[PDB]
């Protein structure tokens, strides 16, 4: 299992530019892959001016061979840069520019047609950019091998569809570098889910070519499928993604390589309490005048990520919340559920009502502190003299008025708003429409209160200036009934933090947890079987899960949280590093096996 | 890869969608590294808004009739400024640190990514009053604050021209005197009326044109193109047709790289 | 001003070893003299193992001339070390060792007798060691001049009688050195002030030779007088010291060079915080005899070494008794608390003082806990919208904590006058006088005396307050000293905002009178002990104290602020001018022809 | 502008605190701080972002407040005519604050008396 | 020992503040801090004194308060016998604090409750 001369080149579009979740993967994969491949770890990625300055420190070639390669690339009208990414593990990064497209039209693109019988439309920016990137990466590695003493082992790891043009060319040009292609998501899968009525069950039935063409995404699909076929070893992020790949790409994944995260997120039980307090303050503010709910018994449930109603199955969560509301109403419970939908949308600034409510909370707190301070002084002075406090006279007329204004400001008025920010389209918002239909309107009688925050929670924001990680830590439970999630970045973060998280068979993180944990429920990660159940039955299943959590004893919930903190190791790169190392070793074995052959783990 | 920066443009109907399609195509032809984000009013048909969805990265939707829209209150004060208030939503695009706004009746002749070098409200000296900035092409930086201030000005004092140019000129009066770097060369927003009104300069400095701006009542899409002759319907003197290349280069780009996209999506 | 080829050598006994106040002067003079003489600033001083270990960096000679000089001396049976003193301004220090040259003490003493006819007795260490230091410094200067072929002009500013041997020898060797001597306090003065009934007026009457002989300090005297006579420029710390010098050392000071203090001691916020801390100490110390209004209460303090005669604490104590009588007989809300922070033989904090501070802690804790509980209950009540029921807010649980707190406060015995139980109580001058004066901190008394026998420190359990912070809190500082050559303590007070009463016999007082026409306005009151009798001076102090007491809040604020403006007069920036004159006058007096060596005045 | 000043001050504080800890830790072992090693890669990124925020090529505005009526303003018209546009070359920079200085205001949150005390000179060429 | 810790902390704060100012000035100009120029000559003398302070040859004490009778103390006698003198080589260092822990004390200002909470483990073997 020794890579004497192997050089690792992880080619991805998000190497220095944070376009998507892939970027987090690479930024996090870099440390562990750093150790295994030493200084032979090179990241090939697009040049972004903003990215390069903030994240990358420019460097000179470590290898005279590399210097030749860099110079040759610089010479022939290309503006490749080399530097050290300042992320953990300090990897050497070759950031080539996709702005050097001197001959790309009808020369690079022309070549691609002859080689792979594939064409890219003029209109697509991402595909056009990928052909530039792919051709440049193929050139770079080919030139490196030629100019350097020939290394039979160089391993190029392509980590997305748009980096896959390079893999197609590399194998086609008969260059000896081993190629691994990894699809963090299936391109056709995203469009087919939601776009079609029943994507999951009809997987086999779908004529992929027809569907891809219909969506004017055919070129992108062809590139993804071509890369899959081309790679000696093909990897997928999750077992669910593997099932999609088997039918959509018509290729079984050779190996399934799960994504991982850092363990650096965190007695250290302060955070659940400190964060809950901050959350509790917002709730008090938002619901002012309807504060008959016990605020220690209240439980906070949240769904986060990007805004996708179908994909993140917000509808399932909302329907399940309505059923939970019914259950809590019919059987009287001191506990109240507050559901936070922290899904980003286009909205105006904080609604008048929400902002006013927070302001009233601030006023009440300020009044309480001032009167408290005055009581403090008068009590201390009274005690010092050696006399009883005389509580009746301790509060002066001046404070009595300030408090009277305070109690007036906290007038019950109308029912508290469901959405913190007024939406650009409130009428049509998929969430708001459902909330209204389902009957959750934050009524006094309702035991379930829904607060939709359409902006990613951030420190800069005036109301709830809490960073996503801190908010997540404060909430009791996180519900992510995902339909299409290829890998649940959001649920994964929650579990590493120790928040118990609902996941689904359809989510990659969910499938991963089922495979790795004999009982999901016991360890605090609930699995909803959305793949083998109907939509309504799944909703009923979620209601059962939510209700079970609600009816958990205080002590039981504490135990559940502590159990989740053990499941972080399953998602840590240390453990998950095994799977990719396997993929790399398999690549070397698949083609030119003579130099290095390793038997299967 | 420059996800941080964008060319923006406004389509208020299908007619100005054809303009935007040509502008967008021209930016692609000259190989911009920057995202082309259009803004479409509700008025653009679903079928057209799929074509705009292919060529332009993000068809952010701005409607000033919806009561949820940030400009709706302003519109009720100034019902004549619907188009203007829609355009001013360009400042709401806070996902971008800097943008170049370009009206849909502009056409790019060379790479202008260097416009991103210039700072807030750097715009060409307007032909006519050369102390106002032709709001056809202006580098600008998105901001909720700036946007709200612009709406306030729209409500309070409105616009002298009852248009984007007036509302922007009043708010950014500093351009005329403060800095010369904010002045963009006229070649970055070349109004054709300049080629017609002052032909001699065009003869000398016209070759270097980087952006042509089709002014006057008869927009580029309105013309008739016989591809066989490659000649536009020739009226009596029209400013656009002082140069038989700038408009020809509009029509060609349309025919080559849009009619294909249009036919596919059912126009 | 032609100092290009002048070398400044400030020979002193306290160059590294903090024997005394002189040490603070040098450590503070070093920065300003540093600018004037550049790298030609050398602080020849005695060598202490502790000194070099902690405060002296060891470095090589900057100029070759000295490398030979140090080497010759190092090779001749003597030890000399060169280093940078690590105090501000980094003054290069040549530390002669007065232990290593012990071998030649008998030789040195022989030479002294022929040269200056000043024998030093075998018994005295302070002088025997000073003779060693003086001879070694003369040697260093002689060697420097010899080994430096382009001969510079050297100005050696000896700063005490301990360095005085050097000046005597240097003048006799006829080395081309401009020698300045400085008497920071006349030697005879310290013995005469305590010893004699009326030291100040009989200055003319006293025969120095007779008096010194009687005190068996004659040799030490003879050396100091010899240095003054020999020195080209003789300077003194203050005008009062100059009067002593004229009649005792017998050579009038050419210039008066005041010992200024670097203003790194440096506001109203700090004053308030310090006053609060002081108020909390008072609350604690009085332990339920807190019948006075603390807002009206004024704090007066006297600090320094525990010298009853020298710091004239008797005047302050008598004057406090008179202030008590005046305040009580007249209408007084205002109460004076006098803090005598003077070092004594303390055993441990007295039972009552420790217990008293603990009850302040208990009452503060009890009040804080009840305050916090009321605050939470108030906030909860306001959130509901109900105005708080005052009676309901304090629980039975609280009324037990507060009841215990009130039960602790009760005391019968008047609060102690001294915070620390003294090893020897009867002998203590302060306590004897407090008893005689009648200030037992009785309820009726308007003047309460708290004698803190330990220098206030952060380490102290009762009060973790540094002298500086305590000073910043007190309203006025009373220093009616009899024999202060330069009151360091009053100067510190003035540099801090604090108005300070000083005597016409103190350096700081005389200096302020000389420099400001109307002393009173600026907050420095000058009690005149010089021409007044003791009792009349006490009456004068009572008048000053009473005047300060009978000052409205706003007027007092003005007084303190005017004091801050008097900081600049004390700072070395301004005060450096007086020594710079002394050096220039020394350079002018000797080798007059060379360079621009002529005196402006 | 004021926000960027705040950011830079906050950043300097964050880096300062981290230097504080590293200096204290280094001193505790008995070694003078190794200056290059004091600053971690994490801060180099924070500081790089901070110096990126500072970058501007546009001269600071001559007024502090967005004026409801700009073109009419006599002061602004004169500033433009006079040629004081706060250019890099100019030794005289004019800042017009059209609101009575107030504690509530975010910028210069000092009342008139305090602002007056801070200025070196007051020019009142009253007619 | 506690005083030297105070001195080192104070030196850190003085240098840290000075770095703070210089960094803030440098960041405002738009240049990354020049390492090796941040620290002034005075700051070196401050830190050099501090490094001189944090030097000991004697092994650190095993008993925070001085004992009335050191020989008599059973704990101290055993600390010697067992071979725990808190040498550099020793991985187990024993700190016998004879006074009941209190908030007032300069060393270990924590009250018994807070010190208990801080410790990782409480070994209470009892006959």
């Amino acid at each position: 299992f020794d890579l004497e001369n192997a050089v690792l080149f992880e080619v991805a579009w998000e190497v220095a530019n944070k376009v998507g979740g892939i970027y987090t993967v690479l930024q996090t994969k870099a440390k562990v892959t750093g150790d295994e491949w030493g200084d032979n770890y090179f990241l090939v990625g697009p040049y972004t001016e903003q990215g390069v300055r903030t994240q990358v420190e420019l460097l000179e070639a470590p290898t005279p061979a590399l210097k030749r390669t860099l110079d040759s690339m610089n010479s022939k009208g290309c503006k490749v840069y080399f530097g050290r990414w300042l992320i953990e593990g300090g990897p050497l990064v070759v950031l080539l520019d996709v702005g050097a497209s001197a001959w790309a039209l009808e020369r690079w693109k022309g070549e691609l047609w002859d080689t792979c019988n594939i064409g890219v439309p003029w209109y697509d920016r991402e595909a056009n950019d990928a052909v530039l990137f792919g051709f440049l990466t193929t050139w770079f590695l080919g030139e490196f091998l030629a100019q350097s003493e020939e290394k039979p082992h160089v391993v190029a790891h392509f980590h997305e569809w748009l980096a896959g043009v390079g893999l197609c060319l590399c194998r086609a040009r008969r260059l000896p570098v081993a190629t691994i292609f990894t699809t963090h998501a299936t391109l056709l899968g995203r469009y087919l889910c939601a776009g079609a009525v029943d994507f999951y069950n009809n997987l086999e039935n779908f004529n992929v070519d027809k569907e891809a063409g219909e969506r004017q995404i055919y070129h992108r699909y062809c590139m993804e499928r071509a890369a899959a076929h081309c790679a000696h070893v093909f990897t997928t992020v999750s077992q669910i993604t593997a099932i999609e790949a088997q039918h959509l790409l018509k290729r079984k994944p050779d190996i399934v390589t799960p994504n991982g995260l850092n363990v650096k997120k965190f007695e250290f039980q302060n955070l659940h309490a400190q964060s809950k307090a901050r959350i509790q303050e917002f709730v008090r503010g938002h619901f002012y005048g309807h504060l008959d709910f016990n605020l220690d018994k209240t439980l906070y449930f949240f769904i986060a990520g990007r805004y996708e109603f179908s994909n993140k199955g917000a509808d399932v969560f909302l329907e399940a919340l309505a059923r939970l509301n019914y259950l809590l109403r019919v059987n009287g419970s001191e506990q109240t559920v507050v559901a936070f939908f922290i899904m980003p949308a286009r909205t105006n600034n904080f609604n008048v009502e929400t902002l006013k409510g927070q302001a009233v909370r601030k006023q009440l707190w300020d009044t309480a502190n001032t009167v408290k301070e005055k009581f403090g002084r008068k009590l201390y002075e009274s005690l010092l003299v050696g006399s009883l406090p005389d509580m009746n006279k301790m509060l002066d007329k001046e404070d009595f008025t300030m408090m009277k204004r305070a109690i007036f400001a906290t007038q019950r008025q109308s029912f508290p708003p469901v959405c913190t920010h007024n939406m650009l389209d409130d009428s049509s918002d998929p969430i708001l429409t459902t909330i209204r239909r389902i009957g959750l309107f934050n009524s006094s009688a309702d035991r379930v209160k829904v607060i939709f925050h359409p902006e990613f929670l951030s420190s800069t924001s005036p109301l709830l200036p809490v960073d996503y990680e801190e908010f997540v830590r404060g909430c009791h439970l996180g519900v992510f009934p995902s339909y299409y999630e290829p890998w649940g970045y959001t649920p994964a973060e929650c579990t590493v933090m120790g928040i118990p998280s609902i996941s689904t068979n359809l989510s990659g993180f969910g499938c991963f947890m089922e495979e790795h944990i004999a009982d999901p429920s016991a360890y605090g990660i609930y699995i909803l079987d959305r793949r083998f159940r109907s939509l309504d039955d799944s909703c009923s299943q979620l209601t059962s899960f939510l209700y079970s959590f609600c009816q958990q004893s205080r002590r039981q919930r504490i135990i559940q949280r502590n159990r989740t903190e053990r499941l972080s190791d399953l998602l840590d790169w240390k453990y998950l590093g095994r799977y990719y190392m396997s993929a790399r070793h398999m690549a070397l074995s698949k083609a030119f096996p003579e130099h290095f052959t390793y038997e299967p783990n | 890869p420059m996800t941080d920066q964008a060319f923006v443009t406004l389509t208020t109907n299908d007619a100005y969608a054809k303009g935007a399609l040509v502008l967008g195509s021209s930016l692609k032809q000259h190989r911009t590294t920057r995202r082309l984000v259009v803004l479409a009013t509700p008025q653009v048909s679903d079928s057209m808004r799929k074509v705009l969805e292919t060529v332009f990265d993000e068809v952010i939707m701005v409607d000033v009739l919806d009561s949820g829209d940030s400009a709706h209150l302003t519109l009720m004060k100034r019902p004549e400024l619907g188009v203007t208030l829609t355009k001013l939503h360009c400042w709401s695009l806070t996902q971008y640190s800097k943008c170049v706004f370009m009206d849909a009746d502009t056409l790019v002749l060379a790479n202008i990514d260097d416009l991103f070098d210039r700072e807030e409200l750097s715009a060409a000296p307007d032909p006519g009053w050369p102390d106002c900035f032709n709001s056809g092409v202006f580098v600008y930086q998105p901001s909720v604050e700036t946007y709200n201030q612009l709406l306030h000005l729209a409500s309070e004092q409105g616009s002298f021209d009852g248009g984007d140019q007036g509302i922007l000129n009043t708010f950014f009066s500093s351009w005329a005197t403060t800095d010369i770097r904010k002045h963009l060369p006229f070649i970055y927003n070349l109004s054709s009326i300049s080629i017609f009104s002052y032909l001699p300069a065009f003869k000398v400095f016209g070759a270097s044109a980087k952006v042509v701006h089709f002014l006057g009542r008869v927009k580029p899409w309105n013309y008739t193109y016989d591809p066989k002759t490659k000649s536009v319907k020739s009226e009596a003197h029209d400013p656009n047709m002082t140069h038989p290349e700038f408009l020809i280069l509009w029509w060609n780009i349309f025919t080559t790289n849009v009619l294909p996209l249009l036919q596919q999506f059912g126009l």
